[PDB]
């Protein structure tokens, strides 16, 4: 399918992945295009935060939904 | 003394006592906590929460009290949240983690979500046909706001209102059209929550390569009305108000959470919260903070 991942800097990019694909890979194709690496990104939908190691079928991503990109500030 | 408890940090962890403090202060927050746990006297997050959130909304009981939180952090690190007790972490993942957890326990009904629950919209049009694919709708329990490029004074509302521009999408299939093509996406918001988490994004991406915290000052206001970011052209009135404010001091791999709140009645008094140290503080010192988290309740 064909989904939207809304980016650091509001823009939002284009990603094709499948139901099946988990988000570490959906990390790495964020990583392909923005140079983040997975383990400084926090993917959110529906006001979850994507646990690396499910797939998209697990939190029911479908075809348009729009990914929030954000990185982790420690303090 | 309108002084509310302290927090004892034990290990990093006033991402943690910087969140409390701000959502004490909400107390639209601690009434749905309350109507929610009401059900238990018919373990869980939520007794955990409020029984600290309930203590922190109060004026201390006793001369420069201090309390401990760490109960909270020993669930999450059990069920929801596998982290250190001594690590830096990150106030706004914190608050995804609460967040969550307690959109799992209410799922386990005629109780309503908790108040920091919205929806926003998600509009596209192909830009070659235009023709407008169905609207999305998308919860939300925080908006994170991409903080804008010399921008002069910089200010909650431009961050608002690039958050909400329209912006063009190249190589999307359209069904008319058939195709791939380019389209106009915009975000709006369709059902705003009673309780609005506003977390400003002081991470960007350098062009080497490299993390970048955005110390610039963004200006907010005790006041906010949200009628212009709204979807539908209902007639309702959206008028925010300023609970309190988290702020992060230092760079990118170090830092410290800082929280200011107002004073609880037993109001337009503030107070400046750092772990165990509460002091009162004015207005002038809050508007002037670098925001981090802003928490705002419907009037
Ligand atoms: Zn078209």
């Amino acid at each position: 399918m064909q989904i939207f991942v809304k980016t650091l800097t509001g823009k939002t990019i284009t990603l094709e992945v499948e139901p099946s694909d988990t988000i570490e890979n959906v990390k790495a194709k964020i990583q392909d295009k923005e140079g983040i690496p997975p383990d400084q990104q926090r993917l959110i939908f529906a006001g979850k935060q994507l646990e690396d190691g499910r797939t998209l079928s697990d939190y029911n991503i479908q075809k348009e939904s729009t990914l929030h990109l954000v990185l982790r500030l420690r303090g | 003394k309108g002084l509310v408890p302290g927090l004892v940090n034990l290990g990093n962890t006033c991402f943690m006592n910087s969140l409390l403090q701000g959502l004490s202060a909400c107390p639209a927050f601690i009434r749905w906590l309350e109507e929610f746990t009401s059900q238990y006297s018919r373990q869980y997050l939520s007794l955990t929460l409020l029984h600290l959130l309930k203590a922190l909304s109060c004026q201390e009981v006793t001369d420069d009290e201090v309390l401990d939180a760490s109960c909270l952090l020993d669930v999450l690190r059990m069920y929801r949240w596998q982290i250190s007790s001594f690590e830096e972490q990150d106030a706004h993942e914190l608050f995804h983690v609460i967040t969550s957890s307690l959109e799992d326990e209410r799922d386990r009904h005629w109780k309503s979500q908790h108040p920091f629950h919205g929806r926003l919209t998600s509009n596209m049009v192909c830009k070659h046909c235009e023709h407008q694919s169905p609207v999305r709708f998308d919860t939300f329990d925080s908006l994170s706001l991409s903080i804008p490029a010399w921008g002069h004074p910089l200010t909650l509302d431009h961050c608002l209102h690039h958050f909400i521009s329209s912006e063009s999408v190249r190589d999307v299939v359209c069904d008319n059209c058939t195709k791939r093509t380019t389209f106009v996406k915009q975000l709006k918001l369709g059902k705003l929550p009673q309780c609005l988490c506003i977390h400003l994004q002081r991470l960007s991406w350098s062009s080497h390569g490299t993390p970048l915290k955005r110390h610039e000052h963004v200006q907010f206001n005790e006041d906010l009305d949200m009628d212009e970011y709204k979807y539908h052209s209902n007639a309702s009135t959206y008028l925010f108000r300023l609970m309190a404010v988290v702020v992060h001091h230092g760079d990118m791999h170090s830092g410290h959470f800082v929280t200011y709140r107002r004073s609880p009645p037993s109001s337009n008094q503030w107070l400046w919260v750092s772990d165990d140290t509460v002091r009162k503080a004015s207005l002038q010192e809050v508007l002037s903070s670098s925001a981090y988290l802003l928490f705002y309740e419907r009037v």
